[PDB]
Formats: structure tokens, C-alpha cells, sequence
């Protein structure tokens, strides 16, 4: 089973987001790696980055580094995530 | 009110250069890589005929696996860049289906659109310019040949689409 998630980065590069596929079997490391490739991020190792779901105006959900993302994400809100350096 | 924003959508078959054209416009950058798109979103502030405006650009999937997403983005989009590659005849014939779906979703015979023949830097074209010019004339829309690599026509294609939107919104 699968779904589409949107990944943004903080760099002022004119990109609002890029979408990637998420599966029920993915854990966070593989998602961060897929996100980094999509955004051409290769000078750092994946462990410097965290994946963060946008829940609302003033709440975010840091996805834990060794979680299943389907289980850890909030399935009740839009699937928008930020990829950023810890 | 504030600065006008234009919702632009780039459509066409997989591999014709939708993402490369957008990345060249936004970032002045080109890299030869294989990175199939699901759905990406960009923004850029530009000046067209003296008016500063914001381009909100949606870069879509050419792979038919993602065909079900079309209805949503066609309802939201105000103008469409219909992209084929000049060395890929099937991508040129695929333009028809994109145009027909846009017209159906928007329930209108004149939606702002521009026909874009990309990869004009390459030799061994298979779609001749006249053929594409003649199709665009039958559709009643502008035609522009582009290269995401050399920047030939890139700004013009997006600026021309904004001009087409502005003509439509008055009419
Ligand atoms: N020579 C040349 N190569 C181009 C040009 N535009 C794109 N390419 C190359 O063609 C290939 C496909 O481009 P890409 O931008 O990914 O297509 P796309 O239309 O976005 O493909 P998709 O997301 O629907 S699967 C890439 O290798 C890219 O570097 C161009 O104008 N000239
Ligand atoms: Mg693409």
C-alpha cells in the first residue's frame, strides 16, 4: 500500500515542494534518502536530516529516526513534510 | 489587492523536458538526470509588459500511472504549457489528449495554452517545425520551440502563456 507525500526544503531556491511515493513498509531512513535524492542533497549524510510533518499553523510532528512512517505520521491531515538539518 | 498570481501548469508526455524547462526558468540551471515527476511546485516573481507578477508553476507527471491526478490540477490551473519533444513523434501526437482533457475539465473551448516544442538544441528532429506551427494554428494558440539546455525560448514560453491568460481574463 502507498501514498504521495510532498517534501519541502528551507533553501530559497524557488521550489515550494516535490512529491515522492511513500509505502507502508518504509522506515524514516529510506524516506529521508529518497527525499534527499529528489532535492539533489548529496554533500551531507542522511543522519544530519530530520523529516517533519506539518500538522497545523503551529504544530509539527518530528517523525522518529527509526519509525515506520505510516505508523508515525498523522494520517488525518495533509501529507506535507519538511526535510531539514537537525 | 496585491501582486497578481498566475497558476501555470506544465503538461506533456514523460521525458519531454517539463521539469528541465521549469528548473531552467526558476533556477537558471540544467543537469542531465533521470528523475520522473509525480508532482512538483515552484514559484517565481517576474515582470511581464511592465507588471510585476508571481508565477505559481505546477510541474506534472508524464507517466500514465499518475493520470488520475489530472482532473484536480486542470481545474485549478489558469494556463497550460503543452510540451512535446521535437525528437519524439509520439509525444507530439499525445498533445491532442492533454488538450482535450483540459477543455473537458474546464468546460471551455478556449483555455489559455501554449504549444512548446522542446529539445530544440538536439539534432535528428522528427517533428518538423511547420507541422507543429500548423497544429498550433488549428488550435488557435501560440507555438514556441525551446531548449531547457540552451535557454532558447524558455522565458518566452512562460511569458507568452501569461499574456494569453491576461487576454482571456478580459474577454
Ligand atoms: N538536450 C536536451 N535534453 C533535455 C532538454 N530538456 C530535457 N532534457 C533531458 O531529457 C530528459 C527528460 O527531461 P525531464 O525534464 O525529466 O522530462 P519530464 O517531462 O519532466 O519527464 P516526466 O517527469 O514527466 S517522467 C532528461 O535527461 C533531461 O536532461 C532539452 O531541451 N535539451
Ligand atoms: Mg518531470
Amino acid at each position: 500500500d502507498t501514498c504521495i507525500i510532498r517534501i519541502s526544503v528551507e533553501d530559497n531556491n524557488g521550489n515550494m515542494y516535490k512529491s515522492i511515493m511513500l509505502t507502508s513498509q518504509d522506515k524514516t531512513p529510506a524516506v529521508i534518502q529518497r527525499a534527499m535524492l529528489k532535492h539533489n542533497l548529496d554533500s551531507d549524510p542522511a543522519e544530519e536530516y530530520e523529516l517533519v510533518q506539518v500538522i497545523s499553523e503551529d504544530k509539527e510532528l518530528v517523525i522518529p529516526d527509526s519509525a515506520n512512517v505510516f505508523y508515525a505520521m498523522n494520517s488525518q491531515v495533509n501529507f506535507d513534510f519538511i526535510l531539514r538539518k537537525k | 489587492g496585491s501582486m497578481t498570481e498566475y497558476k501555470l501548469v506544465v503538461v506533456g508526455a514523460g521525458g519531454v523536458g517539463k521539469s528541465a524547462l521549469t528548473i531552467q526558468l526558476i533556477q537558471n540551471h540544467f543537469v542531465d538526470e533521470y528523475d520522473p515527476t509525480i508532482e512538483d511546485s515552484y514559484r517565481k516573481q517576474v515582470v511581464i509588459d511592465g507588471e510585476t507578477c508571481l508565477l505559481d508553476i505546477l510541474d506534472t507527471a508524464g507517466q500514465e500511472e499518475y493520470s488520475a491526478m489530472r482532473d484536480q490540477y486542470m481545474r485549478t490551473g489558469e494556463g497550460f504549457l503543452c510540451v512535446f519533444a521535437i525528437n519524439n513523434t509520439k509525444s507530439f501526437e499525445d498533445i491532442h489528449h492533454y488538450r482535450e482533457q483540459i477543455k473537458r475539465v474546464k468546460d471551455s473551448e478556449d483555455v489559455p495554452m501554449v504549444l512548446v516544442g522542446n529539445k530544440s538544441d538536439l539534432p535528428s528532429r522528427t517533428v518538423d517545425t511547420k507541422q507543429a506551427q500548423d497544429l498550433a494554428r488549428s488550435y488557435g494558440i501560440p507555438f514556441i520551440e525551446t531548449s531547457a539546455k540552451t535557454r532558447q525560448g524558455v522565458d518566452d514560453a512562460f511569458y507568452t502563456l501569461v499574456r494569453e491568460i491576461r487576454k482571456h481574463k478580459e474577454k
